[PDB]
């Protein structure tokens, strides 16, 4: 059953990949800031900013040198801020980039080459492994999570009285069908009998609040009667 | 979480209401149209910071009218029907701590206020009746007083130190809780992180705004 | 069809009373988005499913079935 | 932003779950947090 949901899982992936297109958004935007930026930069160099032409021959095939000097002047001093708001630009935006990668690296090695207790850092539920993809200029993690399906109404009690002494779990809850009373694990509802190898005993009845009354089965009785 | 969400205009602040000023700005190219792509880009990642801290869950749970949490007291925490803006009581005293004509405007955040609170109660409201169920899938209801029992084993503290101790935690818990309230109501200092956020910006738009009286 | 909102005058749309998810942001919680002969409405976003928990001091849910889900994350 | 990404990193490992992280949540042995809103913040009540 386990196998045969991770097989569609992965199948939908495909599907999802295949019809979508936005799913890339995060890629496509740093592509399209990146190129947006470049043009910005190019199309500046046809403004005068001040000086009789955006073309720099024109001035010097019309213009002897002591006057070019000066209208040359005004396209240097634009076209120069042009770079330095452009590089400062990358500089901030690069930085951005690298908290990403910082960020990609650390899921590379705490969800790849190990598994995560850090809730909702591997995806939504309980993580259970992730597998790389590559992309352009960029990574996709497809995350594998264990995700409780189904649940039913138990009653439930923190400890239990059998011979003035108070039963707990060792690992579980104490659930009740309405009738009797089980030990079961958190996370898979698998009902168990109350042993002397599924509880420990510590002080006595009259201390813990909700006790309830019920028979821990010694499993080493029958054995030495018969 | 976020900062305030500024918008600039040049022609009015660079050329304010004038024509001869605005044709010999048009001679610097796309300046002020890559400027105020600039400041468009801050303001929408400023809804996304707060998109990411709180919706986080999916459905907006909230707490039984019985309030039977084993002996713990949530009543400073949970939501007030008494405001029209349902705050906590440790709330309001938060928002009561933390305090033009040139084309400068502040554009109003996606999630209004009764929003947030809204979702930090199902934040809230979710991790008292399941714990952390409601993180992962669905949210399954679990009693308090045994929530804590396996919040103590979390940390290597057999659960039945919880029990045979639950009136001596719980009494210790709302005690803790009253002493945030004492310290909120009278130490300012407390809230600095986000009152600097604050000034920063003011004392940025302002010296913007003292640069038009310059000769240049 | 001129809708007064708390982020300034809203021109041209259809306001509803229905709550539905975040189509195209405007501000101060209203949203607008083109649906139904049909279009743009703008209305109060909503924030999700109203959703109770069923608490009490002896009752738990407990999983019986599970499923194994596989999530997409892209990172640059 | 790297605050508000810090901020809702904890409110994943420190509100829906419990961390083992040694004073990501708090002086001690991490029990549980609640969240609170505040004017463009967010403030954790941490039980340890
Ligand atoms: C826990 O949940 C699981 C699903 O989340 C449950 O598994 C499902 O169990 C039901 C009933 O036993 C199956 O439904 C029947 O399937 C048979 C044969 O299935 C074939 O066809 C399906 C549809 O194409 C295909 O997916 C299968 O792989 C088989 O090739 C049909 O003849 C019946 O008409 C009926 O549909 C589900 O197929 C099955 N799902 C999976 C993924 O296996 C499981 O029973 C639950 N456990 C408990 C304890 O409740
Ligand atoms: C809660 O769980 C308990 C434990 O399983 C249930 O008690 C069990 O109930 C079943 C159904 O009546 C009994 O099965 C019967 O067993 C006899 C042999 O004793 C057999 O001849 C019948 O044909 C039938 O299969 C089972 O014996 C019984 N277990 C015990 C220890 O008495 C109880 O019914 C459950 N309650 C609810 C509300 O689900
Ligand atoms: C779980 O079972 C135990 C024992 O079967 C229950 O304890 C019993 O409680 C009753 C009444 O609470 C006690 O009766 C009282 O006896 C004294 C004399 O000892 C008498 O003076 C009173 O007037 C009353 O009749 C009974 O003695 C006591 N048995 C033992 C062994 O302590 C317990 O109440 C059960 N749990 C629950 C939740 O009911
Ligand atoms: C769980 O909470 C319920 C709340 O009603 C408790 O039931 C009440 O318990 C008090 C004393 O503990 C009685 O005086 C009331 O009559 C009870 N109410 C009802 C409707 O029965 C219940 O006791 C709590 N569980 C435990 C184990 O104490
Ligand atoms: C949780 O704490 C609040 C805060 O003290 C309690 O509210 C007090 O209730 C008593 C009696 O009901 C009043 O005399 C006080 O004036 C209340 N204080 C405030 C600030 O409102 C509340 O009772 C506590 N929870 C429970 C279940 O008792
Ligand atoms: C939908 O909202 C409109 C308002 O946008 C409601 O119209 C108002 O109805 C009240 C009656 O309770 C009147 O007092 C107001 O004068 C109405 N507004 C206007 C502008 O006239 C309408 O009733 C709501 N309908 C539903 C089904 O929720
Ligand atoms: C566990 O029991 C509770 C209450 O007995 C169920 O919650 C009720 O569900 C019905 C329909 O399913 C609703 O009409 C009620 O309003 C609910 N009550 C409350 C207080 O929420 C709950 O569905 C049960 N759990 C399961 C898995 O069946």
């Amino acid at each position: 059953l386990i196998a045969n949901q991770f097989n569609s899982a992965i199948g939908k992936i495909q599907d999802s990949l295949s019809s979508t297109a936005s799913a890339l958004g995060k890629l496509q935007d740093v592509v399209n800031q990146n190129a947006q930026a470049l043009n910005t930069l190019v199309k500046q160099l046809s403004s005068n900013f001040g000086a009789i032409s955006s073309v720099l021959n024109d001035i010097l095939s019309r213009l002897d040198p002591p006057e070019a000097e000066v209208q040359i002047d005004r396209l240097i001093t634009g076209r120069l801020q042009s770079l330095q708001t452009y590089v400062t630009q990358q500089l901030i935006r690069a930085a951005e980039i690298r908290a990403s990668a910082n960020l990609a690296a650390t899921k590379m090695s705490e969800c790849v080459l190990g598994q995560s207790k850090r809730v909702d850092f591997c995806g939504k539920g309980y993580h259970l492994m992730s597998f790389p993809q590559s992309a352009p200029h960029g990574v996709v993690f497809l995350h594998v999570t264990y995700v409780p399906a189904q649940e039913k109404n138990f009653t439930t009690a923190p400890a239990i009285c059998h011979d003035g002494k108070a039963h707990f779990p060792r690992e579980g809850v104490f659930v009740s069908n309405g009738t009797h009373w089980f030990v079961t694990q958190r996370n898979f509802y698998e009902p168990q009998i109350i042993t002397t190898d599924n509880t420990f005993v510590s002080g006595n009845c009259d201390v813990v609040i909700g006790i309830v009354n019920n028979t821990v089965y010694d499993p080493l009785q029958p054995e030495l009667d018969s | 979480v976020s900062m305030t969400k500024t918008s600039v205009d040049c022609t009015m602040y660079i050329c304010g209401d004038s024509t001869e000023c605005s044709n010999l700005l048009l001679q610097y190219g796309s300046f002020c149209t890559q400027l105020n792509r600039a400041l468009t880009g801050i303001a929408v990642e400023q809804d996304k910071n707060t998109q990411e801290v709180f919706a986080q869950v999916k459905q907006i749970y909230k707490t039984p009218p019985i309030k039977d949490f084993g002996g713990f007291n949530f009543s400073q925490i949970l939501p007030d029907p008494s405001k029209p803006s349902k705050r906590s009581f440790i709330e309001d005293l938060l928002f009561n701590k933390v305090t033009k004509f040139n084309g400068l405007t502040v554009l109003p955040p996606l999630l209004t206020d009764e929003m947030i609170a809204q979702y930090t109660s199902a934040l809230l409201a979710g991790t008292i009746t399941s714990g952390w169920t409601f993180g992962a899938g669905a949210a399954l209801q679990i009693p308090f007083a045994m929530q804590m029992a396996y919040r103590f084993n979390g940390i290597g503290v057999t659960q039945n130190v919880l029990y045979e101790n639950q009136k001596l935690i719980a009494n210790q818990f709302n005690s803790a809780i009253g002493k945030i309230q004492d310290s909120l109501s009278s130490t300012a200092s407390a809230l600095g992180k986000l009152q600097d956020v604050v000034n920063q910006n003011a004392q940025a738009l302002n010296t913007l705004v003292k640069q038009l009286s310059s000769n240049f | 069809n001129v809708f007064q909102t708390r982020a300034g005058c809203l021109i041209g749309a259809e306001h509803v009373n229905n709550s539905y998810e975040c189509d195209i942001p405007i501000g101060a919680g209203i949203c607008a988005s083109y649906q139904t002969s049909q279009s743009i409405i703008a209305y109060t976003m909503s924030l999700g499913a109203e959703n109770s928990v069923a608490y009490s001091n002896n009752s738990i849910a407990i999983p019986t079935n599970f499923t194994i889900s596989v999530t997409t994350e892209i990172l640059p």
